[PDB]
């Protein structure tokens, strides 16, 4: 498996011009176009092809900013839907916009919704959630969601 | 430097445990050292003993046959021997124990390298005799019930004399620790 | 053109620390009434399979396991550039009889040997079936059909066409049944390891033995055609270039850290190679026990010769034979071509004993 | 009585020299020169002389391997779990002829042959069921062994 803490860690201490140049992707597999980003996540194993389109996901998010995904350790931990929707600033349309979406524009929306809410939550578990990404995990995203707004 | 040999049997009724096969030795004894050569046999348990004192047979301590000899050596000339012995080092307890005394306890801990027991063989015999041939017959650990574990290892090869009263005192003091429990003797032969 | 060739090997190294049992005692074997200390011949055969000798002029050895959740994930790593993932997967799954997810553990029948470049072959099958829509069924058959293409793969695992392979399960069944070529028997001694002593008398009257440095005799032999056929139809050159390798290696190779005991002076104790029509082993010529000179090595040697004359003479062997011993030993009479290194006989095997 | 599952368990954890040197014997009685077995089912009741022979058969087939025996629970509907007759003759690996042979042979002898058997066949069974087999092992629960074995055996076929 791929190490996630590691990776966030990895672009937690980034180089402010490498961030800079990594941010500037409109699109995940743009970042095959930039160096700095297979200086980055040579180490996590992007050499074997069956980690690539999870290793170019998770990045994607990241950049979002240096510090937009903020990591906290878990008392399963807090999913996605259940940060954004503890944020307070997603609207509950925009993730239904983004359930239906289709390839690549679903991370697009999803890193523009990152860089709205700056979530809390266990990066692992959206690194396993990136890593599968289908039709399962988009319903699991709207259904921790709607649960929470709920509640709170 | 006189001694006597015997090759004994113990029957596998008091041979079933190590420290039995002592008591059955010094019981046909009104000190010395043994080496097992065949451990159960259907009639029991076959040993060498060389020692100060005449054995004569017991109800479970069979004597087969005794001669008792006296040891001319002459430095210079090369010879035969097998010796079963438990090349140790002794530490302090990694594990952290402690002693009734109070601090932390000692323990002895085999050598399981080759070139280890080699070394503490040529050293144990010292200026005595120089080894000239060795090879350390690695054997399964011996367990006795206090309660513990030794692990042996038996040298035969080829030696040369370097100091003949000196060998003379090794082989009748036993070479190396657990003399009680197997070890020790030393057997010579002429090439 | 015999289809046989008889591989003996006289080798003296260390008898201690070389292939021990359950409970750290060295193995030995009974051989005329005497105690022989033994090398097992699993033993001997990894030993020279994980050698450095065979990595350089054999090739790369079969993949020998049980775990197939973690074979899976080698064979993704290692080929996934060449096929997509899932047809590994259905690869793997086809032959093993198991089915590969993603879960932890998988666990096949026994611990199988694997070549990679059979696999990746197979692959290529399998994708091929694919896109001409076969099932599992009719593509069994047709790989039934031609099994020698199969085994042209074995020549990147000739340890396995060496030494054989059965399965219990998957395709493999009826594709991977592969019959080992070379024979090997269990290195014994040719002499007494226990000093030859009864210390009782001994003590009254106070050849030379070695203790540090035992003769064994190792024997093997390679069934040529069988060999050809295990690697898919090579040709006898191909066979006797590795039967070559063979005589080097059970010539020279020890387990585990130790090697020959005058390994930096001379390159082989005693090698005789003999081509036949039916193998033949030379152990009975140390059935009595050898009884040491100066040492057990030409002691045995000798053994060794007398015994070859009087078997070659009784059953008439007229079948090509060489020798490569630099000991001066009474000589073996029959027609022996000698050969001064190792080397030579080498090349002499290479050759289908002529040179 | 004796616990089985703890007894089991606890071979299960035995360390490797000591079960090395256990299976090593070739006879119950044997079991007695060996320190490791008395530490392993001193806590089961060892020291009670009834318990004692039971014992000496109990670990004597354990001594097939670490796991050799596999342990299988009853299902919740059964009211017995898998005899081991049943799980020999599952096995596919053993011979009627080697059952009818154990059954008729002798005191020690058959234990033996038992281990023979367990180690050919590595069968899974409710190992509760075999201890209790093995603490009273008379002429009945032998010819128990061969019923379930030849019923098995006919009724799979």
């Amino acid at each position: 498996e791929i190490d996630a803490m590691a990776l966030y860690r990895a672009w937690q201490q980034l180089d402010n011009g490498s961030c800079a140049q990594i941010r500037r992707v409109s699109e995940p597999d743009e970042l095959r176009d930039i160096p700095a980003f297979y200086r980055l996540v040579q180490p996590f194993g992007w050499e074997n092809p069956r980690h690539q389109q999870a290793l170019l996901r998770m990045v994607f998010c990241l950049s979002a900013g240096k510090n937009v995904i903020r990591h906290q350790d878990k008392k399963t931990g807090i999913s996605l839907g259940r940060a954004l929707a503890n944020s307070g600033r997603i609207n509950e349309r925009r993730i239904f916009q983004l359930i239906r979406a289709d390839r690549t524009a679903d991370m697009v929306q999803l890193r523009r919704l990152l860089t709205h809410a700056e979530p809390v939550l266990d990066w692992p578990l959206m690194a396993r959630m990136l890593t599968w990404w289908g039709k399962r995990e988009r319903q699991q995203l709207l259904e921790d969601f709607v649960l929470t707004t709920n509640k709170n | 430097a006189w001694m006597y040999l015997s090759k004994v049997i113990i029957a596998r009724a008091w041979s079933r445990d190590l420290y039995q096969l002592h008591q059955g030795l010094w019981h046909l004894f009104p000190d010395f050292l043994f080496h097992v050569e065949k451990r159960n046999t259907p009639e029991g348990c076959h040993v060498l003993l060389q020692s100060a004192q005449m054995p004569v047979s017991t109800a479970v301590a069979t004597v087969i046959k005794t001669k008792q000899v006296e040891f001319q050596l002459q430095v210079g000339v090369p010879l035969y021997f097998r010796l079963r012995a438990n090349p140790i080092k002794t530490i302090l307890d990694n594990q952290k124990r402690l002693d009734s005394k109070g601090n932390i306890k000692r323990c002895r801990v085999p050598l399981i390298k080759e070139a280890e027991q080699i070394a503490w063989l040529q050293r144990k015999l010292g200026n005595a005799a120089r080894v000239e041939d060795v090879h350390p017959i690695s054997e399964r650990p011996q367990y006795f019930s206090k309660s513990g574990k030794i692990q042996t290892v038996c040298f035969e090869g080829v030696l040369t004399i370097n100091d003949a009263p000196a060998l003379i005192d090794l082989v009748q003091q036993g070479i190396g620790p657990a003399k009680s429990m197997g070890c020790g003797l030393l057997s010579l032969a002429p090439l | 053109m015999s289809n046989f060739i008889n591989i003996h090997v006289l080798i003296s190294h260390s008898p201690s620390c070389l292939n021990r049992d359950d409970m750290n005692m060295q193995k030995d074997a009974i051989f005329g009434g005497k105690r022989r200390v033994r090398i097992s011949s699993q033993s001997l055969k990894r030993a020279m399979r994980k050698s450095g000798y065979y990595a350089q002029n054999i090739g790369e050895s079969s993949l020998r396991t049980i775990h197939l959740a973690q074979l899976r994930d080698v064979l993704r790593q290692k080929l996934g550039e060449r096929f997509d993932q899932k047809i590994i997967d259905k690869t793997l799954a086809l032959l093993s009889g198991k089915s590969v997810d993603e879960a932890e553990k998988i666990s096949a029948d026994a611990v199988t040997p694997w070549v990679v470049g059979e696999i990746a072959w197979f692959c290529e099958q399998v994708a091929k079936a694919e896109a001409d829509n076969l099932d599992d069924k009719k593509l069994l058959k047709v790989l039934k059909e031609d099994i020698a293409a199969i085994r042209v793969n074995l020549q990147q695992g000739v340890d396995i066409a060496l030494s054989g392979r059965m399965a219990t399960s998957g395709m493999m069944t009826e594709l991977g049944k592969v019959d080992g070529a070379m024979s090997i028997a269990h290195a014994i001694t040719t002499h007494q390891v226990d000093s030859d002593i009864d210390w009782f008398t001994a003590v009254d009257d106070l050849g030379t033995q070695e203790f540090s440095s035992g003769v064994f005799y190792r024997y093997a032999n390679i069934n040529l055609a069988q060999l050809q056929e295990n690697l898919g139809g090579a040709s006898r050159e191909q066979a006797l270039e590795i039967a070559t390798h063979v005589v080097h290696m059970l010539a020279t190779e020890v387990p585990g850290a130790k090697q020959r005991t005058y390994a930096a002076f001379n390159p082989a104790d005693m090698v005789m190679v003999n081509f036949s029509d039916m193998p033949l082993s030379m152990a009975n010529a140390f059935e009595k026990a050898v009884k040491a000179k100066d040492g057990f090595l030409q002691p045995s040697i000798q053994a060794f010769n007398q015994y070859w004359d009087r078997v070659a003479n009784g059953y008439g062997l007229n079948g090509a034979a060489a020798q490569f011993s630099l000991s001066d030993v009474d000589p073996i009479t029959a027609q022996v071509k000698q050969m001064p290194t190792l080397e030579q006989l080498k090349s002499w095997v290479r050759n289908n004993g002529e040179a």
